[PDB]
């Protein structure tokens, strides 16, 4: 009752009418590429790396904003999947500087951990590489906006959860910018949870800032206690 | 001379052998700079994944 069985990679699963195609894919235990996308935020669509080869189709769909219609042959692994997930992750690793060896985000950038496994070999491009100027903003968020790979997740937040109505998106085309248009400085309660959310190493801990890299950690779970809630 | 044929009636006789590469005709230096080939599919637009 209220499903419709989608054979996904030819094999049957039960949802509800009107989920979407990473819910499926990631509930029979696979990972599609998330760069625009967060559970805990809106939906928008605009770094295009999940695109999976639909059935009976010649073109190609992004699965993070479509419903799912009687049930379709979701191809994830195909001849020309694999002729996108290269596609889309090679513009965006040209206009980037030649970071990490100081980026503080060095062991867990998903530009990192996707690169290996998907994605091409080298590079031809063969010059270029713009390079915008940073600033500041508090005494919290150590800023460097060239990485900003435009992801629009930290530009969202400020409409989500925390209502403090301060970034935006100044720009067109090649040249759009992030941060703050006057220098007015961004601080209220969860300020400084942004630095969590920005999926590559532009924005990180300003008192941390040059310390240790985080494969020697011992990562030991526990409680706080400065508040009644836990 | 005739400590040398001493040496020519014991054990054969060799004379060139010698069990020191000490002597000229051992490779002294190389001059040039080197420089590398980069052959297997390298390239572009041919050489391209999903196919190696
Ligand atoms: S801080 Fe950088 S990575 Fe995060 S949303 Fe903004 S541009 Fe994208
Ligand atoms: S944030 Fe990503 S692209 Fe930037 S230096 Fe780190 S791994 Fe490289
Ligand atoms: S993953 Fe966000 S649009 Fe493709």
């Amino acid at each position: 009752s209220n499903l419709i069985e989608v054979f996904v990679d030819g094999q049957s699963v039960m949802v509800e009418p009107g989920t979407t195609v990473l819910q499926a894919c990631e509930k029979v235990g696979m990972q599609i590429p998330r760069f625009c996308y967060h559970e805990r935020l809106s939906v928008a669509g605009n770094c295009r790396m999940c695109l999976v080869e639909i059935e009976k189709a010649p073109k190609v769909v992004a699965a993070c904003a479509m419903p799912v219609m009687k049930g379709w042959n979701i191809l994830t692994n195909s001849e020309k999947t694999k002729k996108a997930r290269e596609g889309v992750m090679e513009f965006l690793l040209a206009n980037h500087p030649l970071d990490c060896p100081i980026c503080d985000q060095g062991g867990e950038c998903d530009l990192q951990d996707q690169s290996m496994m998907f994605g091409s070999d080298r590079s031809r491009f063969l010059e270029g590489k713009r390079a915008v100027e940073d600033k500041n903003i508090g005494p919290l968020v150590k800023t460097i906006m060239t990485r900003c790979i435009q992801c629009t997740r930290c530009i969202r937040f400020a409409s989500e959860i925390a209502g403090v109505d301060d970034l935006g998106t100044t720009g067109r085309g090649n040249d759009m910018q992030v941060g703050t248009y006057i220098e007015k400085m961004f601080m209220s309660e969860l300020s400084g949870n942004i630095i969590d959310i920005c999926p590559v190493g532009a924005l990180t801990s300003k008192p941390y800032a040059f310390t240790a890299r985080p494969w020697e950690t011992r990562k030991t779970e526990s409680i706080d206690v400065m508040d009644a809630v836990g | 001379r005739f400590i040398q044929w001493l040496r020519n009636w014991a054990s054969g006789r060799d004379l060139q052998a010698k069990l020191q590469l000490r002597y000229q005709e051992i490779s002294k230096r190389t001059q040039p700079p080197p420089k590398l080939p980069v052959g297997p599919s390298h390239k572009l637009s041919n050489n391209y994944y999903c196919t190696r």
